[PDB]
């Protein structure tokens, strides 16, 4: 039978946090960017495990790095806009996250680029949302 | 510190003319600006980092260089343009200006009028006495004037004075003056102001005779 | 505005920059055994206003387990840092070259580097040094 | 539009100290630097300071160390440099300026104040009549003048015929003599018939003595 | 004033735009009052003043940024509060807790052209203006053209539910003037409304 | 000492997946073994294939039988030789993006007005989770019409012409709330309507 508007509220909230990092990937990975190369060169530290919505901590943690990143595409003819792009993803996975909570995120000891952060956490999106459905 | 050196020291171009103007700096710079100072008056920005023409400044300006090699040219001379340009870094440490190059305006080569005055009744006083030469519209600037006495040569007792270009005239007049003692003046008798110039074909003197017509 | 390529690193010669001119940015990286902060910044950026130059973002590191017109210094050292840093240089950059500890420099002309712009394209001048031990 | 302006010229005896000023307007003054520039009669520039008003930091070249200081009053935003041990070679323009930071120029600029150290003082203006001569004759112009001696201090202003006439009248820069006083001529080219009649006088005033002398020039 | 039948209406644009409808009227005249916004989850107020519309309501704009930027999100509650000057002291006629994405109406959708006309067919396609990313395809829409002898009212509604910027009308009549209107709404919300129908687009077709 | 061939798996429906090597491409017969497991999760250890799929009696591919599929964890597949072991392979395949679903069924068209038409259509397991892609034309136009769908899986067609035909058929996609797959699913069979 049809779930209750309690976990489709939850379902909204994952595919509007989705969709804000695929933007995010989009923007950043778009083959006239001419400035990938750089951003490609600093470090992001991903969860340890991430398949729980406790574990959106670590995002939460990263989400600072992200907009300085960010930052740095600012150029002509480019749509984002980092601080209210940033803001939105903070809002929505603070209420995701649930103040109930009292996690500590674990971080994988390897590092990774912007491009392998995002789509982690795309990816952490899409399993939620498919085992919610 | 780094020494700024421009050349050329004095540039004459004709109205219309393409000319370029180099400053060089001892160790590389990342930029230089420059700046233009009219007579009698502050500078003022030209061209900041090396190509940014200032805010203001005629378009027919520009400039572009790099290490320890830099140029300021014009597209075309103008008669806005007769003033002196320096150069300028602040890569370290004190900030350094050139020397300054000054722009002049051409003109077909002209000869100076020669004229001399001997001293007037009043000036006989206090045992003092002078006589000037004057040169009019002569162009160029390069002229020289030399003083003989009863066929003597002077030196160490003469100065001399060179005016601006003209506006429109765009020429210069030169006026020497030599002092002597009275009691030297009166012993004398023959005085000259030989003057050498571009324009003259061969040297012209002018003389007076004291006590004579 | 940023160079995109690094000082052509002559062999047997390392270099370093008396000044950083507005808009460089050092990577905020630490030592093996040891990893950014979390919510913490990925570089340091040299900013200034009509009379003042600084640098923005405070770097910091946790157990993994006179002035010159338009340019910033050196950032002073911070706790546990990697062994090397890390530079973003600009577009009018000058960096002076020496020999490595042991060797001699066979020339008497300037070691000196800069950051060019044209055609689209910047790249440092070759610097006219030699080092022969 | 900002404007720097200074004050006038100042004359002062050597050994001694003077302080020049430049008061600031139409932008906030401490959140910008004043450099202060000197140029000698035809020797180009050179670069003395710098002094931030709103933080009393202050850089100096090793050439100025001691021999100048820069001091601000922030209630009228002036900004002062006073200059100690004066010589002979301290004469010239003093500029001041604002620094343009991210370019490491100067973006305005005051308009000078000049500065000269002598042992003269005040004189009057001897004057003599540069009188033509056949001697000056050719064709059928001639050359007359007024010759003006042992005045100090500059300047001096020469007009013929009260200001009527304007064509020529060429007026040279002064020179010193030995004394340290000044010198000067003017010439002026005139038909050798019209000397006849028409009367030529050049009226050379004389600011700093308040004296005026209108000198014929006539042919003998 | 008398306590009279009384709204506070509000919707939101999607992106940057709460426009509020406040009517009363037991309202005195000549009175000066304003709506006051107060999210939680974010660091920034808003206020407009009511300007009349009508003897007895009013409206205004709480514009929060640029036209076409994300200031709001799903997870956002806004107190909109309605505040009349009496003197000194502000008084809190309204109060509604706004949740903007439940509220939604867009703008009327723009850049209608004719892409293509023929006898009896013709392709019209449009825009939709500020309209958020958050959507995505989740957006329906409402058209109806107009014919001779009839009037706007009577005329089929037609119906897209699915994100189509397109329509191709069909059988229509050679060599007749029409009109076309449309307007959209977002799936999500619960009262969310049909945004204004747009300008109508005046097209002709082809002779036989 | 040739490189191995690479692998290409499919999930099709999250029901099984599909992995196939091109084996003849050596130049001898060659009992190609395939080795699996899931790194950085729970259970990191190596298991090997149970059900193998051949062609020409050697070995070409294998299956998993929906047990062993994890979507949202990472699958590294690693393929060795026999004869020299030394010869082996890794890759790294992320399967949520490798999903391929089922073509849609049973397609019905019904008039919400006279002249305004509604497609309706099945997807067998994966509702919320799949895009489509409504493909519709007629016998007098030259060329497909297209227009992308949302998971409500329901397609309006206003103002159809009583005069013309039409045919409709749609396809569906693992993307983009589930997944980031970008293979279609096989097109569905197509349904007629009008004269
Ligand atoms: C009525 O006119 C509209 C004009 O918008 C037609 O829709 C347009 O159809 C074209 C293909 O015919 C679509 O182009 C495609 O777009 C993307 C790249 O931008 C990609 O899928 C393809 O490479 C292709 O270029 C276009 O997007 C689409 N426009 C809209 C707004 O949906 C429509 O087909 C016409 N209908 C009839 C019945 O003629
Ligand atoms: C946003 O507004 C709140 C509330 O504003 C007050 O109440 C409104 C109904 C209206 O009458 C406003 O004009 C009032 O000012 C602000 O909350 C106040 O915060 C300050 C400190 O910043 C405080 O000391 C007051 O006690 C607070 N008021 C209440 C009722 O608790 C809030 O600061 C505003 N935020 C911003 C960013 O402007
Ligand atoms: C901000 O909003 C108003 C209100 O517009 C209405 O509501 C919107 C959500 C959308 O559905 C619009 O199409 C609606 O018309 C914008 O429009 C004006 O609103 C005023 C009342 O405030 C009304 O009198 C005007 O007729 C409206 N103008 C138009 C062209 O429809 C208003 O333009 C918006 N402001 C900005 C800066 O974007
Ligand atoms: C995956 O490959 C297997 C290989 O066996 C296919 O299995 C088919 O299964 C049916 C019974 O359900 C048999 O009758 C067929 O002979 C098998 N086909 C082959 C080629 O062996 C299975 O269909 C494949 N799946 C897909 C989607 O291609
Ligand atoms: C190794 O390959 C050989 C053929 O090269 C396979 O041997 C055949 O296997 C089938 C069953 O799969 C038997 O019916 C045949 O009789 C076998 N042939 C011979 C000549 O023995 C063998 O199965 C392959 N091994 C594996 C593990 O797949
Ligand atoms: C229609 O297809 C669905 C799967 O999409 C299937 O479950 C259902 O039984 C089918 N209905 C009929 C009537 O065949």
């Amino acid at each position: 039978a049809p779930t209750s508007s309690s976990t489709k509220k939850t379902q909204l909230q994952l595919e509007h946090l989705l969709l804000d990092l695929q933007m995010i990937l989009n923007g950043i990975n778009n083959y006239k960017n001419p400035k990938l190369t750089r951003m490609l060169t600093f470090k992001f530290y991903m969860p340890k495990k991430a398949t729980e919505l406790k574990h959106l901590q670590c995002l939460e943690e990263e989400l600072k790095p992200l907009e300085e990143v960010l930052n740095l595409a600012q150029s002509k003819n480019f749509h984002l806009r980092p601080r209210d792009l940033i803001s939105n993803i903070n809002v929505i996975v603070l209420e995701l996250k649930g103040s109930e909570t009292t996690f500590m995120c674990e971080y994988a000891d390897e590092t990774a680029t912007i491009v392998e952060f995002l789509n982690r956490w795309i990816t952490f999106c899409q399993s939620i949302i498919s085992t919610l459905t | 510190q780094i020494v700024l050196s421009q050349s050329p020291v004095i540039l004459s171009a004709s109205p219309g003319e393409k000319v370029t103007m180099t400053c060089r700096a001892s160790s590389g710079v990342s930029s230089i600006h420059w700046y233009q100072q009219q007579p009698g008056s502050s500078p003022k920005p030209w061209i900041y980092d090396t190509s940014s023409l200032a805010s203001g400044v005629p378009a027919r300006f520009s400039g572009s260089g790099s290490g320890t090699s830099y140029s300021l040219t014009i597209s075309r001379v103008e008669a806005e343009d007769a003033a002196t340009y320096y150069c300028q870094q602040w890569s370290s440490n004190p900030p350094t200006f050139g020397a300054g190059t000054k722009l002049e305006l051409k003109r077909t080569v002209a000869a100076p009028s020669v004229f001399i005055f001997p001293p007037s009744d009043e000036q006989l006083k206090s045992g003092t006495a002078s006589v000037v030469c004057l040169l009019n519209n002569f162009y160029p600037r390069e002229a020289k004037v030399q003083w003989k006495v009863d066929n003597a040569l002077q030196s160490g007792n003469s100065q001399e004075s060179v005016t601006e270009q003209d506006s429109k005239d765009s020429t210069y007049s030169l006026s020497s003056t030599l002092t002597l003692s009275k009691a030297d003046y009166e012993k004398h008798k023959v005085y000259a102001c030989e003057v050498t110039h571009q324009g003259l074909s061969s040297p012209v003197t002018k003389s007076f005779n004291r006590g004579e017509c | 505005e940023l160079c995109d390529d690094d000082p052509p690193e002559i062999p047997h010669a390392t270099f370093k920059a008396m000044a950083y001119k507005e808009g460089t940015m050092l990577n905020c990286e630490c030592k093996r055994g040891f990893r950014r902060i979390k919510s913490g910044s990925l570089y340091m950026l040299c900013t200034g206003n009509s009379s003042h130059s600084s640098w923005d973002n405070q770097c910091q590191c946790t157990s993994s387990a006179a002035s010159l017109p338009g340019h910033c210094r050196e950032p002073p050292p911070w706790e546990n840092e990697a062994t090397e840093r890390i530079y973003h240089f600009v577009v009018g950059q000058m960096v002076y070259y020496q020999c490595v500890q042991g060797y001699r420099a066979l020339h008497r002309g300037p070691a000196e580097s800069v950051c060019k712009m044209t055609h689209g394209k910047t790249r440092w001048t070759q610097p006219q040094l030699i080092c022969t031990g | 539009q900002v404007q720097l302006h200074q004050s006038g010229d100042d004359l002062v005896k050597p050994g001694a100290s003077v302080k020049l000023s430049c008061r600031a307007s139409g932008y906030t003054f401490t959140s910008y630097w004043i450099n202060w520039v000197k140029q000698r009669p035809g020797q180009g520039l050179e670069w003395i300071g710098r002094i931030l008003p709103g933080t009393n930091s202050i850089y100096y070249s090793e050439i100025f160390k001691g021999k100048a200081s820069l001091t601000v009053d922030t209630s009228s935003n002036t900004a002062y440099i006073q200059l100690s041990s004066l010589s002979s070679e301290d004469s010239a323009v003093y500029f001041c300026a604002r620094l343009l930071w991210n370019k490491g120029a100067m973006d305005y600029w005051g308009q000078g104040t000049s500065v000269t150290v002598s042992s003269a003082s005040t004189k009057g203006p001897s004057v003599f009549p540069l009188a033509p001569s056949s001697k000056s004759t050719s064709g059928g112009t001639a050359a007359l003048g007024c010759l003006v001696k042992d005045y100090f201090p500059e300047p001096v202003t020469v007009s013929w015929n009260s200001g009527a006439l304007t064509s020529g009248v060429h007026t040279f820069p002064a020179v010193l003599q030995s004394s340290g006083l000044y010198s000067l001529s003017s010439v002026v080219t005139v038909p050798s018939s019209s000397l006849g009649t028409q009367t030529y006088i050049c009226n050379v005033n004389h600011k700093p003595s308040n004296t005026k002398v209108d000198k014929k020039a006539e042919p003998k | 004033a008398v306590n009279g039948t009384s709204q506070f209406t509000c919707f939101y644009n999607s992106r940057a735009n709460i426009s509020c409808v406040w009517s009363q009227d037991g309202a005195l005249q000549d009175t000066s009052c304003q709506v006051h916004a107060w999210p939680d989850r974010r660091r920034w107020n808003q206020t407009c003043e009511l300007l009349p519309v009508s003897q007895a309501s009013w409206a205004c704009n709480l514009i929060l940024g640029a036209p076409d930027s994300q200031k709001l999100t799903t997870v956002d509650i806004v107190t909109l509060r309605v505040l009349c000057r009496e003197g000194v002291r502000w008084r809190v006629m309204a109060i509604q807790d706004f949740k903007p994405f439940e509220n939604l109406r867009l703008m009327a959708p723009i850049s209608l052209q004719v892409v293509h006309v023929e006898t009896h067919r013709c392709n019209i396609s449009w825009e939709i203006s500020q309209a958020s990313h958050y959507f995505e395809r989740h957006l329906e829409f409402e058209a109806r053209t107009l014919s001779p002898g009839h009037t706007w009212e009577e005329a089929p509604l037609l119906t897209l539910k699915q994100k189509q910027e397109w329509i191709c009308l069909e059988t229509l009549t050679p060599d007749t003037q029409y009109e076309f209107q449309v307007r959209v709404k977002p799936l999500q919300g619960e009262f969310t409304t049909w945004s204004p129908w747009s300008q109508p687009l005046a097209f002709r077709t082809k002779p036989a | 000492t040739l490189p191995l061939p690479e692998v290409q798996c499919f999930v099709f429906n999250v029901e099984y997946m599909n992995c196939t090597w091109q084996s003849s491409s050596e130049p001898q017969p060659t009992n190609l073994t395939l080795h699996y497991w899931y790194k950085n999760s729970d259970n990191d250890k190596v298991q090997k294939c149970s059900h193998y799929l051949f062609s020409e009696e050697i070995t070409s591919g294998c299956q998993l039988q929906k047990k062993e599929i994890h979507l949202y964890q990472t699958f590294v597949v690693q393929l060795q030789d026999p004869r020299e072991p030394r010869r082996q392979a890794t890759q790294m395949l992320k399967l949520q993006n490798l999903v391929i679903p089922w073509a849609p069924e049973n397609l019905t068209l019904h008039k919400l007005s006279e002249s305004q038409l509604e497609l309706n259509w099945n997807n067998r397991f994966l509702n919320h989770c799949l895009e489509h892609l409504v493909q519709y034309r007629t016998d007098w136009d030259h060329s497909w019409t297209e227009q992308s769908v949302d998971y409500r899986h329901k397609f309006s067609l206003p103002s159809v012409d009583g005069q013309k035909r039409y045919t409709f058929r749609v396809r569906s996609r693992f993307n983009p709330l589930c997944g980031s797959a970008q293979h279609w699913s096989e097109w569905s069979h197509p349904i007629h309507w009008g004269s």
